[PDB]
């Protein structure tokens, strides 16, 4: 068993990276970014169930990171692209812990339990990122409509400090593009629309007519202002 | 000896290891199925059992 547990630690370690392993095969049946994970039958059925609940973690890693590269490839100037950059640099912090414990894998004695503790914080990081990504697939918003959705997630994710800190940072990384498009409209009146990020479209006419499609992080009173 | 050391790990991490305790509303402390072994195998599983209920909760 303990040699069988350690190769199920190493095969799972490749699953969290995003590549398909040897004893655990990955297959997407659905248009959603989450792919299904199948563990093979083992000589002991206990560890097969214990590895089975760590497979929802790479379910959430494969959820948000496919979204931010699809957002990046099908090129937009939108705030949804800058949203994916805040999620990509958080992926640098996720991939760097996995390589550090692999230095302890050449001295390999690490457990199914020492690994299980580090994955419950990093299922937390990935489940919030997956549940933002799952809301963005059902939503199809852009511009200020994305800004007001991320402003609502600063309200709801309060009570957990570190889920609040990323939902703050995701809102702040979506607003610094948007309020720069605000300020570039204030100093000259340069209205540029790659995919109509800002609300106000160019019209004698006096027809700037905010839009009901988008709204800032605040209510319509600052949009009228 | 050492297989019982490995067996308590998989229940510490989650659901059961080398043998199958499962019966979470029927608890029999673990299955070992051995009577020729010492009767202290009957009590080392009692300490093994009060932690797995707090793991699944």
């Amino acid at each position: 068993l303990p040699s069988q547990e350690t190769c199920l630690v190493e095969d799972l370690l490749y699953i969290l990276i995003g590549v398909d392993g040897r004893y655990i095969s990955v297959q997407p049946l659905v248009g959603r970014q989450s792919r299904s994970f199948s563990v093979e039958q083992n000589l002991d059925s206990s560890v097969k169930e214990l590895v089975n609940r760590i497979l929802p973690v790479a379910t959430n890693y494969s959820t948000v990171t496919r979204f931010v590269e699809e957002n990046s490839s099908f090129e937009y100037g939108q705030v949804n692209h800058a949203l994916g950059a805040a999620m990509r640099t958080l992926g640098k912090e996720y991939m760097i812990l996995i390589s550090q414990l692999e230095h302890l894998q050449r001295q390999g004695l690490l457990s199914l339990q020492k690994l299980w503790f580090y994955i419950q914080p990093t299922l937390r990081t990935m489940e919030v990122l997956a549940s933002i990504a799952t809301s963005l697939n059902k939503g199809e918003c852009f511009g200020g409509a994305t800004l007001s959705l991320l402003h609502d997630r600063t309200f709801g994710y309060t009570g957990d400090s570190q889920a609040q800190e990323l939902c703050l940072y995701l809102t702040k990384a979506a607003s610094a593009p948007y309020f720069d498009i605000l300020e570039r409209w204030i100093y000259r009146g340069i209205i540029n629309d790659p995919y109509s990020e800002f609300m106000v479209e160019e019209h004698w006419d006096q027809r700037y007519t905010i839009v009901q499609q988008q709204i800032p992080s605040f209510l319509q009173k600052v949009a009228d202002k | 000896e050492t297989s019982l050391v490995r067996d308590l790990l998989y229940v510490f991490q989650g659901i059961d290891g080398k043998f199958v305790k499962m019966c979470n509303s029927e608890n029999c402390y673990k299955v070992d199925g051995k009577v020729a072994v010492s009767k202290s195998l009957k009590d080392i599983t009692s300490k093994l059992s009060e932690l797995g209920w707090l793991h699944n909760k």
